[PDB]
C-alpha cells in the first residue's frame, strides 16, 4: 500500500469536491461569475447541437453550387452561415461516397466540432473508440450496425491539430420531393462523425 | 509524451458502448455542467490557459489510474487545477483545505455574485474563437503530392504526434499553412508557429496488413522529414 | 496484443518506489501466499495451464483498470480463473458464488486435505522445470551478425513481440536453437516450435536518440525478416 | 455509470475473495491439496533468495577458471551447482566491465531467474521500473543512486522469452585477502540485477 500508491485511484466524490473547491475559490477572489458560468453551460448544453450541421448537410444535398462551395472552401462557407466559434475555427467537410466513406475521432483526447454538430457522444471520448477506429475501422463500424463491403474504402480522420472534420453522407433512396427543411430532420449526429448512414424515410 | 492518453492502436479496452443519440445525455451531474463553465471561463480570460495546448497537456499528466477511473469531465478538472497552480493563480495548500472541506460537506451553498462584464468576455471568445493561424517567414519544406517521412522522436513534453505513426511514410495531402506549435505552447514556451500538414498513411504501412483502408492525420513540418532520395 | 501491459517507452508512470532488499517484504497477505500455490500447483498438473504462455495471455486479457490496481499477485489470479474457466475445469456460476461467499464472510474456514503424492508432482515441476526448448528440421533463416530488420506486425493475440522495437533495424547477437512460439502455444494452437534469436538494438534505432545505451531483447524468427538488400 | 463500467476497478478485495474461492473448490474437487500449496509457500518464501547468485559471483570473483566457464556456458555451469529449476532453465550471466554496465529487466511482465535470486523486488514488477529502463537507463539508475558517465555504454536486458538473465557485477576495490564465503556476504541483490554497485567493505 505505502510502496504502491499508484495502484489506488482517487474516488469519483474527489474530483467533484474539486470542481466546487475551484468555483468558490475562483469566486472568492473575485476572479470568475457566476453569471459567466451559467452562460456557458446554456450555450452548449441549449444553445449548440447537431441540428447546426445538419442544416448543411440538407442545403448541400439539395443545392449542387452550395456543396461545391462547402467542399472547396468549407471556412468561407461555414463562416457565413454563422456556424463559427470556439473550437469551431477550422473545418473540413469529406464527403461520402458509393465507394469512398468517412469516420472522425480524435485518438488523443476528444476534440469535436462544438460549433457545428455540438458536445459529442459518450463513446466518442472513450478508450474503446478511439483505440480502435484507426487500426481496425471495419469492426467498429459493424459494431454501430454498418457493414462495408471490401470494394468500398475507409478513410479515417484523426484530429490531432485544431482543425476539425465533419462528414457529409450520401442523400438516401428515398427522398426526392423532400424538402430542405423536411430532409435536416432526418440527418442524425451518427451519420455526420461517420459511423451511421441516414436511413430512407421511405418505411 | 508517450502517455496512456495515446491509446491509438492500443487492444484491451472493449466493445463500444453504443447509445442512441436521443438518449445519450450530456451531463448527468451538475459539477459536470460546473467544470465546462470554469473551463470556457479561465480560458476567456486567459487564466492558466491561453488556448488549448496547456489545457491538454494538464490531462496528459494525470496518473494512469486517474485518467482511466475518473470521469471525462474528471479530466478536465485535473488540467484546470494543474493549470492555475502552475500559473501560481491559486496556492497549493490553499486548493486542497478547499477540496477537504467539499468533501466533508458537499451540501456547503457557495456565496453566488456576478458581473456582465465577465460574461461579456466569455461570450467573446466562445463566438470570436482562438484561431492558432499565424503568419511566418519560413518556406514550407515539403508540398501536396509528396512523399515522407515522419521522424522517429520520442519527446517527453506534449506533443500531437501520436505514436502508431512514428517512423512511417505517407503522402502529404494539404498545406493548411502555420498554426501554433503544441509542443511548445503547452509548456509556455512561446507559440512558435510552423507549417500544419495534413498526411494520408496507408492501412498496411501503419499495421502491416493489407486493408482498403488509410488514416488522415495533421502533422506539423518539425514531426516530419524528407524521404532519403 | 497492444494492451496495457506492453509499458516498454511509455511515460507518466512516475518515479519508481525503490526500498532497501532488507526491508522489501515478499508477501504482505496471506491469499497472496496463497496465489503463489495456486499458480505453481496448477501448472504442475497441467490444470488449464501447460507452460507460462497460457499463464501470461490470461493477464494480458485483463482489463486496463483492473491491471493497474489489482496488485501484482491480482494478475496471477485473474490468470488461473481465466484458463480454469476456458478449460472448462470450473464452471462459471460455480466460481462467482464462491467469490461472493468469500466476499461475504472472508473468514470462512476452509476444509483441509492432503495427500504427499501431488506434492511430489510439484516438486518435480519447481526442481525440473519447463525447458521450452525442441527440435525442428527448419534451417534457420539468421546468422550471428546479421543485421536484421523485425517485422511490422500488430497479433491480436498474445506475442512476447514489445511494440518500442516494431519496424526496427538490429543486429543478431546469438541463435539460441528452437523454442515453443508464445504466440501460438498461449492459445492452444499447438507450441510450434520456432528459432529463437537475441537481438541487439541501438538507442538511436529506437528512440531516435544518440546515447550509449542499447537494449538486447530475445524474439522468435517469426517477428524477423531479412534486410532488402 | 451503466456506460462506464471500465471506469470503476474491482476492489483489492474481489482478487483476496477469489483467491480463496479458487483454493476450497480445487480442494472440494480433489484437483488440489492443501500440502502441495504449503510447499510452495515453503520453497518460494524460505527456500530460494539472492544467496543462490551471491555464492556463483564470489566463486567467479576468486576463480578465473570458474568465472570462464559461466560466461561461455553458464546452463552447463549452474546445472553443476544445482541452482536450476522452474523459471531458471535457461540463463545468461552479463559481466559488467569498466566501460559496460548491466540491468536487466522484464517490461512486458516481470520475468526474473527465481532458482537463483529469488523472488523479485517489488519495484521490479511495476511500470514505472518497466517502462522507462529501455528508453532512459542513465536517469532511472540515478534514482537508484548510480550515476554513470556518458562513456560507460549501458547494456539493456529485456526478458522476452524464457531465456532469463543475470547480472556479475565488478570485484569492489576494497576486498583482496577475503575469502569466497566473505564475499559472498557483499554482493547484494540489486547488484545482480545491475541497478547498483558492490560497495567497498573498507568503511
Ligand atoms: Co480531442
Ligand atoms: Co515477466
Amino acid at each position: 500500500d505505502p510502496r504502491f500508491p499508484h495502484h489506488h485511484p482517487r474516488p469519483q466524490s474527489f474530483w467533484e469536491a474539486r470542481a466546487k473547491a475551484l468555483e468558490s475559490l475562483l469566486i472568492e477572489k473575485r476572479l470568475l461569475s457566476s453569471d459567466a458560468i451559467e452562460r456557458v453551460i446554456k450555450h452548449y448544453e441549449h444553445e449548440l447541437g447537431p441540428m447546426n450541421g445538419a442544416k448543411v448537410v440538407a442545403k448541400a444535398w439539395t443545392d449542387p453550387e452550395f456543396k461545391q462551395r462547402l467542399l472547396e472552401d468549407p471556412e468561407t462557407v461555414l463562416r457565413e452561415l454563422g456556424y463559427f466559434g470556439l473550437q469551431g475555427e477550422h473545418i473540413r467537410v469529406v464527403e461520402n461516397t458509393d465507394t469512398v466513406h468517412n469516420v472522425v475521432v480524435c485518438t488523443l483526447c476528444s476534440c469535436y466540432p462544438w460549433p457545428l454538430l455540438g458536445l459529442p457522444p459518450s463513446w466518442y471520448k472513450e478508450p474503446a473508440y478511439r483505440s480502435r477506429v484507426v487500426k481496425e475501422p471495419r469492426k467498429v463500424l459493424q459494431e454501430f450496425g454498418l457493414d462495408l463491403p471490401d470494394s468500398v474504402e475507409i478513410r479515417v480522420w484523426d484530429s490531432s491539430s485544431e482543425v476539425r472534420f465533419m462528414v457529409l453522407p450520401q442523400r438516401p433512396e428515398g427522398t426526392e420531393g423532400m424538402t430542405e427543411e423536411e430532409l435536416a430532420q432526418i440527418v442524425t449526429r451518427d451519420s455526420m462523425i461517420g459511423v451511421a448512414k441516414v436511413q430512407p424515410p421511405k418505411v | 509524451m508517450n502517455g496512456i492518453h495515446d491509446v491509438g492502436g492500443m487492444d484491451g479496452f472493449g466493445k463500444i458502448m453504443y447509445v442512441k443519440e436521443e438518449e445519450d445525455t450530456y451531463f448527468k451531474h451538475d459539477w459536470e455542467r460546473l467544470t465546462f463553465g470554469l473551463v470556457a471561463g479561465c480560458m476567456a480570460q486567459g487564466l492558466g490557459m491561453k488556448a488549448f495546448d496547456e489545457f491538454r497537456i494538464g490531462i496528459e499528466k494525470m496518473r494512469p489510474v486517474d485518467y482511466l477511473t475518473s470521469s471525462y469531465y474528471g479530466h478536465w478538472i485535473a488540467t484546470v487545477a494543474y493549470n492555475l497552480l502552475e500559473t501560481g493563480v491559486l496556492d497549493e495548500k490553499e486548493l486542497e483545505d478547499r477540496t477537504q472541506a467539499f468533501m466533508e460537506k458537499p451540501d456547503t451553498k457557495i456565496q453566488r455574485w456576478e458581473n456582465p462584464k465577465l460574461v461579456k468576455v466569455v461570450e467573446k471568445a466562445l463566438l470570436e474563437g482562438l484561431s492558432p493561424v499565424r503568419e511566418v517567414s519560413s518556406f514550407p519544406r515539403f508540398e501536396v503530392g509528396e512523399r515522407i517521412k515522419t521522424r522517429n522522436i520520442h519527446p517527453t513534453g506534449h506533443t500531437r504526434f501520436p505514436r502508431y505513426v512514428r517512423d512511417k511514410y505517407g503522402v502529404i495531402e494539404e498545406v493548411y499553412g502555420a498554426h501554433v506549435f503544441p509542443d511548445d505552447a503547452a509548456h509556455r514556451k512561446g507559440e512558435n508557429p510552423q507549417y500544419l500538414y495534413r498526411v494520408r498513411f496507408d492501412a498496411e504501412e501503419l499495421w502491416g496488413v493489407k486493408q482498403n483502408d488509410s488514416v488522415y492525420i495533421d502533422l506539423w513540418e518539425g514531426y516530419l522529414e524528407p524521404v532519403s532520395h
